């Protein structure tokens, strides 16, 4: 009920307040008549969830920003009707993957699936409903460097792979059959361009892509070798 | 003594975090009614 | 345009009105399957129209596999006659189509990521989980599966016009997001 | 856009906003601010 205080110059009165504030003198003054306006300026469910979530993101070594985006997300979902279940494992993984997305970081469905057993398809449905709720409350490329890390590849290899991913997506032809296959194949091409051996089975194991898949991607990718060359 | 792993360090970290690799080992994986009666 | 969706599957329900002895039904039908341990219904089939029926003890029946509404009612009446012929006091009632599936080809590739970004509140696209974009239309309330190839799947319809309505409504959008 | 410099290779970048922060041609995330072009005056006193 009212209670809002406004500062106005009784001698000026011309405008609303147009003033400056002097922190050192700790006083506030009308900039016009130079009058001092003021003086002596002074200088249960949830907690359990965020606990286990905390543990999960921690083991995942995700930076606190991601952790906190997921926390925020989860609070919004919380107890709502439409969720109607999922036992608290699905929600924690969903909210996590969200906070990853929203944080511009990328994590594969498989990776989170390695931290938690969500049964997969059930996970997709929960993730979609949560996504819908966020809209109501109103991009593979990042994966490419992360994979190099796993292989410990030189920088030039990584950037080559980035050019390769953009070029491959534009040329279409299979649309990608999920991004993961394209990211790994793009690498496999780029590395085979260079002399550095990973061979094949080692990358298929290490990065968990079916060897047949990498070779299959390789043939079509090989066909378009013409236009993928950065220099 | 203690042995220092000399690798590119990327491979070791990939195995550390979420690796997209799971399982591969198992530990704590955890007469009718008339005549009948 | 010029493209009109093709109907691919029609699912219907029918009330027979009397209780059934499933072992008897399965035993007497010419084309029946019944394993109580797997599913609680006799899976009966007829050759014309080629369909499959799920027959329950309550006398309720689900008929699926038909490509037209005509074929659905026809095959349903036929299944009901079989039950009668086996000896139960069945009646063909409450025939109602519950789901209609349709599909077509727009003949050009589509940019799913652009579409998902633009029509975000109706779209769901996770290419690593499933390659098609799931579009949930408001009016009519139809679900469309959109693929990079330009092939389209429409489902959730109770009437044929809804399949036709949804495609007409989606076509301009698919055009806006074409690749060539 | 505004001109920056890499940490190590000292290459001129001039990356724009929403490019995050990284060098192109190497991974160093340390970017120098590429000294002002306009003239600065001193008194030798
Ligand atoms: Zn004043
Ligand atoms: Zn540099």
């Amino acid at each position: 009920p009212n209670l809002n205080i406004v500062l106005t110059c009784p001698e000026c009165k011309v405008y609303p307040p147009k003033i400056v504030e002097r922190f050192s003198e700790g006083d506030v003054v009308c900039a016009l008549c130079g009058l001092v306006l003021s003086d002596k300026l002074v200088d249960n469910e949830v907690q359990a969830a965020f606990a286990k979530i905390t543990m999960l993101c921690d083991a995942a070594e995700l930076p606190k920003i991601v952790k906190d985006c997921a926390k925020e997300a989860y609070k919004l979902c919380h107890d709502e009707k439409t969720l109607k279940g999922k036992s608290m494992e699905s929600i924690m993984a969903a909210s996590i993957l969200i906070g990853c997305r929203r944080a511009e970081v990328a994590r594969t469905f498989k990776e989170i699936q390695s931290l938690i057993h969500v049964k997969t398809k059930e996970f997709g449905k929960t993730l979609n409903i949560m996504k819908n709720i966020l809209r109501g409350k109103s991009q593979n490329l990042t994966y490419i460097p992360r994979f190099c890390s796993h292989l410990g590849l030189p920088m030039q290899v990584t950037t080559s792979a980035e050019y390769t991913a953009k070029k491959c997506k534009e040329i279409k032809e299979i649309a990608g059959k999920s991004p993961i296959t394209i990211a790994v194949v793009s690498i496999y091409l780029n590395i085979l361009l260079f002399q550095i051996p990973i061979t094949a089975a080692k990358v298929g194991q290490t990065l968990q892509v079916t060897e047949g898949t990498i070779k299959s991607g390789y043939k079509i990718l090989y066909e378009h070798r013409d236009k993928l060359v950065d220099p | 003594r203690i042995t220092t792993l000399d690798e590119t360090v990327g491979v070791t970290m990939s195995h550390t975090g979420m690796s997209m690799r799971s399982d591969n080992s198992n530990f704590l994986k955890v007469m009718p009614k008339k005549e009948i009666l | 345009s010029g493209i009109v969706p093709t109907l691919q599957n029609i699912v219907a329900t029918v009330t027979l009105g009397c209780r059934l002895d499933l072992k008897t039904v399965a035993l007497h039908a010419r084309n029946a399957e019944y394993n109580p341990k797997r599913f609680a219904a006799v899976i009966m089939r007829i050759r014309e129209p080629k369909t499959t029926a799920l027959i329950f003890a309550s006398g309720k029946m689900v008929v699926t596999g038909a490509k037209s509404e005509d074929d659905s009612k026809l095959a349903s009446r036929k299944y009901a006659r079989i039950i009668q012929k086996i000896g139960f006091a069945a009646k063909f009632t409450d025939f109602k189509i519950q789901n209609i599936v349709g599909s077509c080809d727009v003949k050009f590739p589509i940019r799913l990521e652009g579409l998902a970004f633009s029509h975000g509140t109706f779209s769901s696209y996770e290419p690593e989980l499933f390659p098609g974009l799931i579009y949930r239309m408001v009016k009519p309330k139809i679900v469309l599966l959109i693929f990079v190839s330009g092939k389209i799947v429409l489902t959730g319809a109770k009437q044929r016009e809804e399949i036709y309505q949804a495609f007409e409504a989606i076509y301009p959008v698919l055009s806006e997001f074409r690749k060539m | 856009t505004l001109k920056y410099i890499c940490a190590e290779c000292s290459s001129k970048l001039s990356l724009s906003r929403t490019d995050a922060v990284r060098c192109k041609d190497c991974g160093h995330r340390i970017l120098l601010k590429a000294r002002t072009k306009r003239l600065v005056q001193f008194e030798a006193r």
